[PDB]
Parts: C-alpha cells; structure tokens; sequence
C-alpha cells in the first residue's frame, strides 16, 4: 500500500477526532462518566462507581486517572468491540458488508458510540445504506435523537456516510498544517527581532544610553524566548509528546518563567523609567549612575530567576494530584500542572504587579501632560495613541493568560487546554512585537538601516 | 512642521549682558524641554541653560549663577538671561525642543543659530 502519508483515512483517526484523548475521568455532553477516548465506566451518577469499573477494566487503582499507554488499549478494546458487535448481530452485518471501507467507518463510528443494540434500532436507515441511498439516509439521520444530542459528531458521520469521503475529517489537518507554519514564523520575528536590537545598541555608540540598557534586557530576555522557548514550545504541541526527557522540560519549563518574567518586569521598568526621565528629567538624571540601572536589571533577573528556577528545580511548584504524578513520573507527558500557591504566586510576580505599576505608571504621564505650564492638538492625540498601543499590546497579549490562569486556579475544568495553550502562545508573540514598540526611534532606525546593509 | 526662531545674537564687551530669545509654532506635546546648546570652536556641542515643561530647569556648572533661562506663561517661549558674560561664552547657542510625544524616546527640534561674541 505504501501509504505512510498524513491523515489516512480510516475508523481510529475518524474516532480520535471526535472522542479526543482524555486522560482524567470526565462528563460527555449526557452526563454519564466517560474516560480515555470515549470508554463509557458506567451509565450511573456516581463517580465512586465509575472508578471501580475503571479499575476493574484496568486492574489497578487508577485514582480516576490512566496513563496515555492504557487509554490507547481501551479504545481499541472498544473500537474492536463495536467491529464485533457489528459482526454478531442480524441487521448490521448485511448493511457493514454492503459498505466501502469508508463509509464502514461511518457504521462503526456509530456502533461504538451507541452500541451494538442501539445502532441496529435505525430500522430505515440501514435498509438506506444496504439500497445505497446515501443522500435519503442523510436527511433520515439527521432527524434522529443521535443528531440532536451531538449535532456536530452527527454532522460529520452523516457527511460520511452521505460522501463516503473524510472531508468532514480531512480539513482538521489543513489546522496542523497552517499552525506549524505560523508556529515557525513566530519563531523567526522573535530572534530576527531582538538579535536586530541587541546588535544595534551593543555596536553602535550612540544607542548606549539608560533607557536602552533596560531595552537590552527586554531584547535579551525576549531573544531566549524565540531561540528556547517558543521553538520547542511548537515541537511539544505538533507532535502531541515529549522527546527530551524530564528534566530537560522542568528545565525548559524553567526557561519559560523565567524569560516571561524578565520581560514583562523590564516592560514595567521601562515604563516608569520614561515616567521619570518624562516628567522629571534633571533630578532623575542626576540619580541613575551606571551601578544603579546595572542593579536593577540585577534585581529584574534575581526576581525572575526565584519565580522560575527555584520553585521549579526544587519541585515547590509540582501538583499532588493523580495526573500530575503520573506525568512527572513520565518521560514522554511534560503537561504544566502547579499548585495554588504558585500559580498565583508567579501570576503576581510576573503579571500582576508588573501590570498595576505599568497601568498607573502611563496614567499618571497622561494625568501629568494636563498640569503642565501653558487646545485638543494633533500631538496630545498622537502621543494619546502611542501609549495605547504600548499598553495595549501588553495588555491584550498576556491579561487573558494571566486572568484565565487565576480563573483556571479558583475553579477546576473551567478552561480547556487548548484555551489555556493558545493563550499562553498569544503571550508568547509579545516577544516579537516589543522591539516594535520600543525602538521606533532615530538613531534605532539608523542603526537597523545600516545593519540590514541599506 | 514645527518653528524655532531665534533672536538677540550680539556683539558685547566682556561681563555685558545678552538675551537670547526662542519661539516655537506648530504643535508640541506638553511634555517636553527647551534648552540652549552652545559650540564653541573646535569644541563639542554642549547644554548651556534647559527648561522643562513643568517649570523645572538646568543650568551647566560653568553657566551656574550668571545665565537665566525663563519660560513664556502660554506662548512656548523662552528667554536666556546672559549677565556677566566671559570670552569663553562666545560660542553660538542653538534653541532645542525636547519632545516627549513618543513616550519611549525624545525626539528633538533645534533652532536656526545665532552668533555671540565677547571681546576680552
Ligand atoms: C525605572 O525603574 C527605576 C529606575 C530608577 C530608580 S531610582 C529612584 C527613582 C525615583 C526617585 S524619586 O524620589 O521618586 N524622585 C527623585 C523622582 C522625582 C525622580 C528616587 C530614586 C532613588 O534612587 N532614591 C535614592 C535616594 C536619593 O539618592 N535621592 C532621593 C531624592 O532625590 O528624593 C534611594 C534609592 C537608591 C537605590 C535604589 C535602587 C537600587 C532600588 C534602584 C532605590 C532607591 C528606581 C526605579
Ligand atoms: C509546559 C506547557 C504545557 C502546556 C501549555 C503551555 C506550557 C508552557 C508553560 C505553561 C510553562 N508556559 C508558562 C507561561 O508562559 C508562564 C510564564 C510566567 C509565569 O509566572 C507563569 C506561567 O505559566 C503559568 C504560571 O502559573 N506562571
Ligand atoms: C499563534 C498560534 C499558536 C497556537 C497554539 C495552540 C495549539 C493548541 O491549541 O493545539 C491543541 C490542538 O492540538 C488540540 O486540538
């Protein structure tokens, strides 16, 4: 056959798809308890029940949580049970043997969500499928309470049956796809970017100043981000695992807070920095020698690196719940799990503070430009639009992050993971935005013309 | 699309007094400085008197106690008061506007250049 090509078309991707890997017992859309990939524990409302028919089916105790190994077991323990199912009884095995592998799917897709007994009661719709009345079974599907339950599975097997092609399958790789590649381009706006601004102001005189030595640890921090960071960060969520072992990923994840830490406290350092020089340039002048601006970039990365490394290297921030030890326990799972503690201790240091200094911090350099010495001019809009954009950026980048993150700490299953991963990444690209923002200036616009060879 | 205009260059006797007059036109954002920078021959450029928006000032160690830098109250207008003037003030002052507008980094205006003299 010799098709080891992406998305090949057949019942276990078809399932996936629709199912979804979960690790951790969970509630479907009717109610019941429901683990792994769509392995229904038990029809009863207790979860104390549905355990111990997981355990059982196991033969461990699980906690409620199995590992990534079991729940691949199960499903093709369900999936080959739904194939039997099919085989056994009277009214399928006449309509399954009447099917192309691919609408087969479609059949056994259904067989494994309502079962054996459930599926064989579509009386007229499989009669259809043995006439081959693909479109007519469709519009009769449709009208099922199947399809009300779950519209969206339903659609997509009604499609299947109706096309006998994965086009309500095939697009979800189009995403993948799409997603590596923008992936990659974050990846190349981040170390362009910042390797550009940590040039320019390293090699050329004039842009040694204060203001830049805080832009240089922003740059420095944001560089690690799309050198380190971010590339595995993409590696980690196209291939679905880690390939580098444990502590290579509490140290990567060490590499994460750290570098987010140092460059949202420098964007706050930054902004009161031009706070002052704006609206006290002469006193604050005479303040900054070399020793101090070289120490608080110091203190910057001495906080950062006890949000980061500390608790992370000395397991102060390791979870103690069942999915967690199992995925600190395994090579292959580098899933972020904390506790309480440091999910709103890190949120603090790393977000929160910086943020209400950096809120006030413009509000009062608004506030300030109002009392000074002297009529809705285009340069008070202007520079109103500059900070907006300063602040705005910042904000809009990582405020849902850090919100969902403290939202995802007062009340579990609130957010989804792919919520909080996408988020995290719509953090991430602030890193290739700031030397946007911050290096507008003449002499930076110089500097980047002559690196760039003109 | 903004103006310096720079008045009261002289010719004056060692320990006479100049004025030195800046208007600026256009638009300017309310924080910001205006300053007099001088460049003696075959010297650097160098801050001589500066005036912040908010009334504060700056005066270089050498200038201290004799050069006055005052502000209009609404007309973006500044005055350098110069008493007791020495030949090695004879340079030619520059009005600046430092600007504030984007917030990051200051972006500067300089005015057209007048000439003083002091003869010892
Ligand atoms: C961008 O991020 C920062 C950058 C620089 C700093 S410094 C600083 C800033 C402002 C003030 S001000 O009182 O509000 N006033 C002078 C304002 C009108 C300017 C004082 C200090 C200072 O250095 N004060 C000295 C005392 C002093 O010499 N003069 C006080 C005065 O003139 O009133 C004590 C001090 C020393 C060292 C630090 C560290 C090491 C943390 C940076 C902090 C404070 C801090 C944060
Ligand atoms: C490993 C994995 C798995 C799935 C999705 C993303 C990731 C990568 C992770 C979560 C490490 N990105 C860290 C994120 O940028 C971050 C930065 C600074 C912080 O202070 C915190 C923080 O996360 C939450 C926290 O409480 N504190
Ligand atoms: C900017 C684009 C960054 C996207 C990062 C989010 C990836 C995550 O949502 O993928 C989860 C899926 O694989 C599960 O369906």
């Amino acid at each position: 056959d010799a098709e080891n090509l992406y998305f090949q078309g057949n019942i276990f991707e078809m399932l996936r798809i629709d199912e979804g890997l979960r690790l951790k017992i969970y509630k479907d859309t009717e109610g019941y308890y429901t683990i792994g990939i769509g392995h229904l524990l038990t029809k009863s409302p207790s979860l104390n029940a549905a355990k111990s028919e997981l355990d059982k089916a196991i033969g461990r105790n699980t906690n409620g949580v199995i590992t990534k190994d079991e729940a691949e077991k199960l499903f093709n323990q369900d999936v080959d049970a739904a194939v039997r199912g099919i085989l056994r009884n009277a009214k399928l095995k006449p309509v399954y043997d009447s099917l192309d592998a691919v609408r087969r799917a479609a059949l056994i897709n259904m067989v494994f969500q309502m079962g054996e007994t459930g599926v064989a009661g579509f009386t007229n719709s499989l009669r259809m499928l043995q006439q081959k009345r693909w479109d007519e079974a469709a519009v009769n599907l449709a009208k099922s309470r199947w399809y009300n339950q779950t519209p969206n599975r339903a659609k997509r097997v009604i499609t299947t049956f109706r096309t006998g092609t994965w086009d309500a399958y095939a697009a979800d790789e189009v995403w993948v796809v799409g997603m590596g590649i923008v992936m990659s381009l974050i990846v190349l706006a981040i170390v362009f970017g910042n390797v550009l601004v940590i040039t320019a102001i390293a090699k050329f005189e004039r842009l040694q100043t204060v203001t830049n030595y805080f832009i240089t640890s922003l740059a420095c921090a944001d560089l690690v981000m799309g050198l380190a960071v971010v590339p595995f960060g993409a590696a980690h969520i196209l291939t679905k695992t880690w390939t580098f072992g444990n502590f290579w990923c509490e140290f990567w994840t060490s590499i994460d807070v750290l570098c987010v830490t140092a460059s949202i406290e420098t964007l706050c350092v930054i902004a009161v920095d031009r706070y002052f020089a704006i609206t006290s340039p002469f006193k604050y002048q005479s303040l900054l020698t070399k020793n101090k601006a070289r120490v608080i970039i110091l203190m910057v990365w001495i906080v950062s690196g006890l949000t980061s490394f500390l608790p992370i290297q000395m397991h102060w921030y390791r979870a103690t719940h069942q999915e967690a030890i199992n995925c600190y326990a395994e090579e292959t799972c580098c899933d972020f799990f904390t506790n309480q503690a440091y999910a709103i201790a890190s949120s603090i240091v790393s977000f929160y503070v910086p943020l209400v200094i950096m809120v006030f911090v413009y509000s009062r350099v608004f506030q300030e430009a109002k009392r000074q010495l002297q009529k809705f001019a285009l340069k008070e809009h202007k520079a109103l639009k500059t900070l907006g954009i300063i602040m705005g950026t910042f904000t809009l980048c990582w405020l849902p992050f850090f919100i969902v993150n403290i939202v995802h700490v007062i009340q579990d299953n609130l957010i989804r993971k792919e919520v909080y991963i996408l988020l995290n990444w719509i953090g991430y690209v602030n890193s290739g935005f700031n030397p946007l923002i911050y290096c507008r200036s003449p002499d930076f616009r110089i500097a980047f013309q002559e690196l760039l060879c003109l | 699309q903004v103006q310096l205009q720079e008045s009261g260059g002289g010719l004056v006797q060692a320990g006479g007094s100049l004025r030195l007059s800046c208007a600026a036109s256009g638009s300017i954002f309310a924080l910001n400085i205006m300053g007099w920078y001088r460049q003696a021959p075959g010297k650097q450029r160098e801050l001589v008197a500066a005036i912040h928006s908010g009334g504060t000032t700056n005066y270089a160690n050498s200038v201290k106690g004799r050069f006055t830098i005052s502000r209009d109250n609404a007309a973006n207008t500044v005055y350098l008061q110069m008493n007791s003037l020495k030949p090695e003030d004879t340079a030619v002052y520059y009005c600046n506007v430092k600007d504030f507008g984007a917030i990051i980094y200051d972006y500067d205006y300089w005015g057209q250049g007048t000439q003083v003299t002091v003869s010892s």
